[PDB]
């Protein structure tokens, strides 16, 4: 029962690229009829916070992973093909602009 | 523009207190956390501490626990490390240094330059300075720096317009405990003696200011 | 506390070599690793910060990578003027704890050094001092003999030296050695050599003097 | 550009306890007065999938954690004071129940 | 009550071909997987492949790939691994064994009773066993079970209601290229010769049930 | 692949003791390991998954931990039973790649064995091969020197040995000496002796028959 120190809470939180599950249908919102399978991937993504509500955690450098995902339709079996991912390399806590 | 620029650094008996300051410009300190980083001559960066200005929170390393105190002043943007019942081993250069939303945290991007903070029970003398006067191509020439505490001393040559091909050496400890340095520039043999070269020398801890001409000796 | 330790403490690279510095964390650090430089009396100047990622305006061959406990600042091309000493520094849990620093040099081709002598000030042996400066100018590597002959004894224990930071255009060296006597003693003698020995020289080079005569 | 295999897929986003960066308004929702300071903690919680329609992802152990947070309240200034937070150390992807 | 029942193990040539098969209860092998581990006599496990029975995808080892083919008959409730192009270092038992929900991935938490997979030109034969006749308190008497491939082979006891007491020894390869194993089981001297001790040696490769009875011999 | 990496390969351990054996993986593997244990010609038994969790109605002195690519399975009180040989495996990608192994043995007393000896079978000789069997019978540690003594010429290169797996109760060992021999071989001798050197024998023990003759 150690006490994290609010300096070390703070740095630990702030704006940064951590593994995130994300569900498969809110990155492919187009697939209705398919259920996929694991419904979830695992991805790096930019999280935790900036502490300002003028600035947002976003992402500055991207790239690309390829998973094998089982799509399977109803009534018509499962066919497992490739599908990708944006990853964030690199995140910062950036202005807000509407 | 940012600039860090810190003041107060000196000499100071062992047990004795001093106030370091560290200036803001270009950003405000309120919207971003200082950090303190020291240098104990020779060896490695140790933190000291930081500040987070909006709040006034602090947190230091146990080694400097409950002697020093980190502080700020958002109206004069600038903070301050409180140094009390000082020892031997805090004496470094300190550093202050800020975080703020352009890098990720604690990776600090903009810093002061640093001021020597020197513990010791020993007095302030200001320095003699004697000519390295030059020989009879490309000659020689300089300014020895002699019998000075404490750190530092700084050597320019002709109120700084001659810089190409001056040295000034690491200052040495003296087994009396007193500090001396050699300043020396490399010129043409040819422009000595239509060539002037006056060396400025500064002791900022005793308001010393020496300028010595360097010329080649009569006899 | 977690512990930070470089490697190597100290190393020597070519121009345009690629060298790389390990540091390894006691414990996981997240992504929380920066690298700093120093160039001797100057503040540090921010690298690499978490881990990987290039700080605005620095050369891009400064190169940062590494996850876990383990990590790397590769530079990809060593300057001339990336001779300093880096530091890692730790920012997952107080305290904010460092590497002990890699200190890099510049090797260099064999250059020999310049030689001068001073005599002691005249306004100096007024004071009841002598000190006697010999000057070794621009060279590599470090390693220098020096030594002191009055009128040909052998000194040892009266000298001292300084030697310089390693320059970051040419990437040389310089030296001063120091031979402190008490005015009375230099009085009562006459011959003031200073004998260099260097790599760079084919035999040793002795500069010298006698006492007012010019 | 190396593909990742179905079966490591299935396997790295089943069910387990991931470190999570958790707002603290949704942890502590009876808080609206309060601006928290960082907005977000890191924890150790249950996370990715069962795919399964009649399984959920759910803690069978948990513990303990307690972090200095800064709580500001408007015209009032900032008291920094410890809140703590579930943390799951198991989770198994179990029946749910209406 | 989960378990998995393995068979198929035999003798088979270099070069020629197995089906090991796996039969599961307690559970159905569609919902979950099924994976392949082996260990070669002597050496540590290593993994073959999985299968998720409910798609029928497959995942091998590189060292089995394009040799090996796991399948599965959800109506028989039961995955096969088919074994091709056998080699000498693919000698070994073989488990199956299944991953379950109870458990996270990979983590198999119930197995068969594994198959010897034994690779070899050699011909198979059963086995002769020979008492070993107690002496003239504790007495040892015994069975040997000699000159007989492959491996292997199960000695009991008085139909197995004797096992006190007991050690069957691991069988040993002679310089002829047959096995053979002794078994071994102490008993008071005072009841040689009141009881009986059969010993029923099972050499299922062959087809051979020897029961041997153990008297202390004539003369 | 990733490699597993246990350490030790084999310990000897007494009841009672709190044992540890070592998995390092040379990739991070989430916290995708377990750890099985496998009595000799059994399937593996699971005792701990995802690192750190007790497999359903496994002992509770089994404990695992570790996070990161080090990893500890723990038995906080070592029982008889639970020699063994000790495996982990890495779920995280294929392969499913196994460490080697540690192979836990139970440290007891010393124990001096039951020498028996055994004549070859009436039966056998009458198909032409003599085998001479010699029992050791529940003994610790398991060096054991037996030697072959016919009419008191020692032999070399007839016998051969199995050694029985430790007892999970009692945690002791047997052996069997097997000396093959020609039945005319056998026939041209008398004196068959078997002699065994114990460190719970106080002097060597010899146990011995001549042919026929009961």
């Amino acid at each position: 029962h150690e006490v994290v120190k609010f300096m070390d809470v703070y740095q630990r939180s702030y704006c940064h690229p951590i593994e995130t599950l994300v569900d498969i249908f809110q990155e492919y919102p187009d697939e209705i009829e398919y259920i996929f399978k694991p419904s979830c991937v695992p991805l790096m993504r930019c999280g935790g916070c900036c502490n300002d509500e003028g600035l947002e955690c976003v992402p500055t450098e991207e790239s690309n992973i390829t998973m094998q995902i089982m799509r399977i339709k109803p009534h018509q079996g499962q066919h497992i093909g490739e599908m990708s991912f944006l990853q964030h390399n690199k995140c910062e806590c950036r202005p807000k602009k509407d | 523009e940012v600039q860090l620029v810190e003041s107060g650094g000196g000499l100071v008996q062992p047990g004795g207190s001093l106030r370091l300051s560290c200036a803001a410009s270009g950003f405000t300190i309120n919207a971003s956390w200082i950090h303190w980083v020291r240098q104990a001559p020779g060896k490695g960066l140790e933190w000291v501490g930081a500040i987070y200005p909006y709040s006034g929170y602090t947190n230091y390393a146990d080694s400097v626990k409950g002697r020093f105190t980190i502080s700020a002043d958002t109206s004069k943007n600038t903070a301050y490390l409180q140094m009390n019942s000082l020892r031997a081993e805090d004496t470094a250069v300190y550093y202050c240094a800020r975080w703020g939303h352009s890098t990720s945290p604690w990776a600090m991007d903009y810093w002061g330059q640093g001021t020597l903070v020197t513990v010791s029970s020993a007095s302030t003398k200001g320095p003699s300075v004697f000519p390295l006067a030059p020989s009879s191509g490309t000659a020689a020439l300089g300014c020895l720096v002699k019998d000075y505490f404490p750190e530092p001393v700084t050597v320019s040559w002709n109120s700084g317009a001659l810089t190409s091909g001056v040295h000034t050496f690491p200052a040495v400890l003296q087994s009396s405990g007193l500090y001396s340095l050699s300043s020396v520039v490399t010129v043409p043999s040819s422009s000595l003696g239509t060539q002037t070269y006056i060396c400025n020398v500064n002791h900022k801890p005793s308001n010393t200011k020496v300028d010595k001409k360097v010329e080649p000796k009569s006899c | 506390d977690i512990q930070m330790t470089q490697s190597p403490s100290s190393l020597s690279a070519s121009v345009g070599d690629r060298v790389t510095i390990t540091c390894r964390a006691s414990q996981v650090i997240r992504r929380s690793l920066a690298w700093y430089q120093q160039k001797p009396g100057k503040a540090p100047k921010l690298l690499i910060y978490a881990a990987s990622n290039l700080a605005s305006g620095v050369p891009s061959r400064f190169s940062g990578s590494g996850s876990g406990t383990d990590f790397t600042l590769t530079i990809s091309s060593l300057q001339p003027e990336d001779f300093a000493t880096y530091y890692c520094q730790q920012s997952n849990t107080s305290p904010l704890t460092f590497g002990q620093g890699t200190k890099v040099e510049i090797k260099r081709t064999v250059a020999a050094p310049s030689v001068f002598i001073f005599p002691p000030s005249d306004e100096q042996l007024k004071s009841g001092t002598a000190s006697v400066v010999c000057l070794l100018n621009n060279f590599y590597p470090r390693e220098a003999k020096v030594q002191w002959k009055v009128d040909n004894a052998l000194q040892s224990g009266n000298s001292q030296e300084s030697v310089t930071e390693q320059d970051s255009k040419d990437s040389t060296y310089s030296l001063s050695s120091t031979l402190t006597l008490s005015k009375a003693d230099y009085e009562k003698h006459k011959v003031y050599a200073c004998e260099v020995t260097h790599q760079g020289l084919s035999s040793p080079v002795t500069k010298s003097f006698n006492r007012g005569e010019c």
